[PDB]
RNA sequence: AGAACCUUACCUGGUCUUGACAUCCACGGAAGUUUUCAGAGAUGAGAAUGUGCCUUCGGGAACCGUGAGACAGGUGCUGCAU
RNA sequence: GGCCGGGAACUCAAAGGAGACUGCCAGUGAUAAACUGGAGGAAGGUGGGGAUGACGUCAAGUCAUCAUGGCCCUUACGACCAGGGCUACACACGUGCUACAAUGGCGCAUACAAAGAGAAGCGACCUCGCGAGAGCAAGCGGACCUCAUAAAGUGCGUCGUAGUCCGGAUUGGAGUCUGCAACUCGACUCCAUGAAGUCGGAAUCGCUAGUAAUCGUGGAUCAGAAUGCCACGGUGAAUACGU
């Protein structure tokens, strides 16, 4: 067997357990836009690859057409609920 | 890709080098942006197999029209032949 | 005074002078929070002078061109780097356990010949 | 089909090119199309001179077309008379002042071209298909060539099936790219269907 | 300033080619600059390989067009005459240039 | 507050919602509105008489997708009525420019039809 | 249509109708130029174009300003 | 890997039958250039220039048209003959 | 303004070498093969990706690329020419592209690519031009100029679920270029339409890293005619318990 991928820490706080969660929620290769999208719900709001990986992607998938003004900021919301 | 083919693409080139060379070169620029005329582009009319657009191109080897091409004057089938078996120079197998 | 180290990613290939003293970085004649900061591309390439005692003492000079927005600051950390164990070499260890002196050898996939995408072959759904 | 040409894959290693000039797209067309004018005429009409390779090259608007031989003889002609008007076909059906070089092929029957067209020559004088198969597999032993492998196609004798069988004998590692492999194929016109030949000539490594 | 550009399809007929402007150019009257190599184009092919329906093959060549700048700097009276004579590595473009 | 009577826009900017005409689109729908000194941000109810009636006379020289289309009509009546190859493909759901028909045809011709 | 000067027709009718405009009108006459565009003196005039078949007539009326004759010969005659 | 004619192998119509394409025999005219006229063109009926290198005097050196013949020609058919 | 002296450092360019070899170490494994990790190293365990397809398998396909046995028509399915076909629909299904949008769309400033091609050619500047673009015309047969401002991305504003600012089919007037000639049966645009499409059924396809997924770039063929092909780059993922 192999282990899982290993990713460099999210540079902007030198943090292993951020990079993985911005990855998934990112899309077609747009991780620019994928900073845009969480930091703004992130800085603001102020195994191991087995449970966490399927438990927060369950978060992620729920976003595609809510209908509302953005659900850049929605899943901000989302997320609030959820903390 | 026929003798009777063939011999129409020759009957076809050389006889667009004239017309083009001495009257499309010379009359073409009339009915071009010059600023047409309907009695004068007449002559344009009377001659028909003299146009570059009565090209085939077809290949250099079997007279085949369709897979050309122009670097090497032949077709698909026809370079594959006279390439790998050395007879085009520089030409190797591309890998990278 | 100048200690240089090249450095290179996917493309890129930059060109950092470093100097001693006022710990200002210079890329490409212009500053790296206008040209690439406050992206993911401003703290990436101040990664291995971070770790190691802060800019202040280390003046930079970076000529990059080539690649891309990514490219280039991955080439500028590796750019860094190189210039910086020429600096010092008590240091030597800390940045490859960091992970920062090795220079990354993964390519893009040159496009080859009935692959739609190089790895994506054609759908094939119905047969 | 499921082989590579082992000539042209070792193009960029010890097999040399047997076309060597330089020219732009303008008259590449126009002088490899000058090639085949010039090649087609000179194996033509030397269909009977054992004609190994005809190598062209261009040093500067005239080409050099040396043929490879195994008898320079009947090329040569009696003090070179028949390469002089060999010379001036090619000079006009090349548009260059053309000269024509002649290089002995030594050890005949180890060329890749020479056994295809030795075995496609003794192939549609009606004689039986197995000894003279094995006449180049014979020849080629004692004279060097630690690997070769002489393969006959379609129509093997008069018959409505076709058929195939090569013969191999020593080693002919055609994976390895600086094997060195000498091969040639050829075609017999017998009076029932068209018998192909291929044979490949494993002159040692590099 | 007698620009030199030679071109061929292998380096190892220019590599020849390239030194020998360099040698034999340069016996009283020239200063080269240099055998300065310039980035060698290369052209790609793909031809079908089937001659029917198969298509999927499609196999690629390559031509690589090397060249060389040699260069040299002051046009003396040897050397505007001593650069023509030499006219081997027999398929190679030997553009003389001012 | 009938600019060309039908193809109203409503509550949006001044260039990008009036391109709600169809009679005229993105390029011509914002020279009408700048004849007048007209905001970008004027919401389509938020406009007072000043800008409206400096419009209308010189957006009624125009015509609508009421009339435009219908003056195609005669266009391809007066003109395209006969034997025409053209007119031909006007008749039971054809293309125009004769694109493949076989399949594709799937506006004029319609829906999938045995 | 996006000739703008000079409406093309080829030879196959210049060579009878503009050398008989003003004779009167006649049986129509063999061409083979539906590749064409119908100058406004045609008036009344039948000119029979080959659409591939036969030689097609046309009848020149005033509807067209720069329309074109083979939209008037038909080939793909079905049902 | 690229269909407005050509393309294209299909068809309608017109046309040519040693043929559009190749070679051989003979007769002529150099070819080429400028032309018109009928036809859609393939062509046909005509009008001018040229008649060029040898011309060892013929005829070649080229080409064009024509005459009978051999022959040409075929994206014609079998890929289970290859 | 690398613009010029000038520097030959550096990138870079193209030639040649060195470097990666379970080489070393620990452990497992019969001590071995081998494996597990670590060290050094840029690269760690054939570092990565290409080319390379064994005897044979399908009487697989091609007589239409070519060659070819046999067969067939030789004032003829031969041949030329003009025309029109080849793109015609009433459908059944692949392969796609366009998409079906609020990680967004529109407006403005707006940075960073590689890889290619250019002589009946790429064609710059300027001007006209709503544009297809047009006129003039420098340079370039090219690390010298053009193609070619790369978009995505960034900053701000805006559009607020509206079958819509999306989306572009469809249809009209005019064009713009190519050619004897575009309607059949060219492309694209100025202007103008503006519907079907808001994720789609069982089913199935591709994918383990610079990979899927996007976004642009060039090239072939090509008088003119890319949702297709080939190649280039940018941004750039997640998963693997096991048969």
């Amino acid at each position: 067997v192999i282990g899982q991928r290993k990713i460099l820490p999210d540079p902007k706080f030198g943090s292993e357990l951020l990079a993985k969660f911005v990855n998934i929620l990112m899309v077609d290769g747009k991780k620019s836009t994928a900073e845009s999208i969480v930091y703004s719900a992130l800085e603001t709001l102020a195994r191991p690859v087995r449970r966490n990986a399927l438990a927060m992607r369950w978060i992620v998938e729920a976003a595609r057409k809510r209908g509302d003004k953005s659900m850049a900021l929605r899943l901000a919301n989302e997320l609030s609920d959820a903390a | 890709a026929k003798q009777s083919m063939k011999a129409r693409e020759v009957k076809r080139v050389a006889l667009a080098d004239k017309y083009f060379a001495k009257r499309a070169e010379l009359k073409a620029i009339i009915s071009d942006v010059n600023a047409r005329w309907n009695a004068v582009l007449k002559l344009q009319t009377l001659p028909r197999d003299s146009s570059p657009s009565r090209q085939r191109n077809r290949c250099r080897q079997t007279g085949r029209p369709h897979g050309f091409l122009r670097k090497f004057g032949l077709s698909r089938i026809k370079v594959r032949e006279a390439a790998m078996r050395g007879e085009i120079p520089g030409l190797k197998k591309a890998s990278w | 005074n100048q200690y240089y180290g090249t450095g290179r990613r996917k493309s890129s290939a930059a060109r950092v002078f470093i100097k001693p003293g006022n710990g200002k970085i210079v890329i490409n004649q212009r500053s790296l929070e206008q040209y690439f900061g406050r992206e993911t591309a401003r703290m990436v390439v101040r990664q291995p002078l971070e770790l190691v005692d802060m800019v202040e003492k280390l003046d930079l000079y970076i000529t990059v061109k080539g690649g891309g927005i990514s490219g280039q600051a991955g080439a500028i950390r590796h750019g860094i780097t190189r210039a910086l164990m020429e600096y010092d070499e008590s240091l030597r260890s800390e940045l490859r356990k960091a992970g920062f002196v090795t220079r990354d050898a993964r390519q893009v996939e040159r496009k080859k010949v009935g692959l739609r995408k190089a790895r994506r072959r054609p759908q094939f759904s119905k047969r | 089909g499921q082989k590579v040409h082992p000539n042209g894959i070792r193009l960029g290693i010890v097999k040399p090119w047997n076309s060597t000039w330089f020219a732009n797209t303008k008259e590449f067309a126009d002088n490899l199309d000058s090639d085949f004018k010039v090649r087609q005429y000179l194996t033509k009409e030397l269909a009977k001179a054992s004609v190994s390779r005809i190598v062209i090259e261009r040093p500067a608007k005239s080409i050099r077309v040396t043929i490879h031989t195994a008898r320079p003889g009947i090329v040569i002609g009696k003090k070179g008379e028949d390469v002089e008007k060999l010379r001036k076909v090619v000079a006009d059906i090349a548009g260059v002042p053309a000269q024509i070089n002649i290089a002995e092929v030594r050890k005949p029957e180890l060329d890749a071209k020479l056994v295809a067209d030795s075995i496609t020559s003794q192939l549609e004088r009606r004689v039986m298909f197995r000894r003279a198969m094995k006449r180049a597999v014979q020849n080629a032993m004692r004279l060097g060539a630690k690997g070769i492998k002489v393969e006959v196609s379609g129509r093997l004798g008069g018959a409505e099936i076709a058929r195939t069988e090569w013969y191999r004998e020593g080693r002919v590692p055609l994976h390895t790219l600086r094997a060195d492999i000498d091969y040639n194929t050829s075609e017999a016109h017998t009076t029932y269907g068209v018998i192909g030949v291929k044979v490949w000539i494993f002159k040692g490594e590099i | 300033r007698i620009r030199i550009r030679l071109k061929a399809f292998d380096h190892r007929l220019i590599d020849q080619a390239t030194a020998e402007i360099v040698e034999t150019a340069k016996r009283t009257g020239a200063q080269v600059r240099g055998p300065i190599p310039l980035p060698t184009r290369k052209e790609r092919f793909t031809v079908l390989i089937s001659p029917h329906v198969n298509k999927d093959a499609r196999d690629q060549y390559e031509i690589r067009t090397h060249l060389r700048l040699v260069d040299i700097v002051e046009p003396t009276e040897k050397t505007v005459d001593a650069l023509m004579r030499l006219d081997l590595a027999a398929g190679v473009d030997v553009q003389i240039s001012l | 507050a009938r600019i060309a009577g039908i193809n109203i826009p409503d509550h949006k900017h001044a260039v990008i919602a009036l391109t709600s005409i169809y009679g005229v689109g993105k390029t011509r729908s914002k020279a009408i509105l700048a004849a007048a000194g007209i905001a970008e941000d004027v919401k389509i109810s938020e406009l007072s008489e000043g800008q409206i009636d400096t419009l209308r006379d010189e957006v009624a020289k125009f015509v609508v997708e009421g009339d435009l289309r219908r003056e195609i009509s005669m266009s391809i009546k007066r003109l395209m009525d006969l034997g025409c190859y053209r007119g031909l493909r006007h008749r039971r759901g054809l293309p125009v420019r004769g694109q493949r028909t076989k399949t594709n045809a799937r506006t004029r011709k319609g829906p999938r039809k045995p | 249509r996006s000739l703008k000067k000079g409406p093309f027709i080829d030879l196959h009718l210049l060579k009878k109708v503009e050398k008989a405009v003003e004779s009167g009108d006649k049986k129509p006459l063999r061409t083979w130029s539906r590749r064409s565009t119908i100058f406004p003196n045609m008036i009344g005039l039948t000119i029979a174009v080959h659409n591939g078949r036969q030689h097609v007539p046309v009848f020149v009326t005033d509807e067209m300003v720069g329309h074109k004759l083979g939209e008037f010969a038909p080939t793909r005659t079905y049902r």
